[PDB]
């Protein structure tokens, strides 16, 4: 689960663009 | 952009903002 990592740690632009194509 | 914890509705909103019309897709949560 990446939802946990974006939540429990601080996410970034690149990390969020990786959840899309 | 502001680096923060994204979780819940904050996450889907962030994705709609960062990916635009080519946003992510999630099946119905249950």
């Amino acid at each position: 689960g990446i939802v946990e990592q974006c939540c429990t740690s601080i996410c970034s632009l690149y990390q969020l663009e990786n959840y899309c194509n | 952009f502001v680096n923060q914890h994204l979780c819940g509705s904050h996450l889907v909103e962030a994705l709609y903002l960062v990916c635009g019309e080519r946003g992510f897709f999630v099946t119905p949560a249950t």
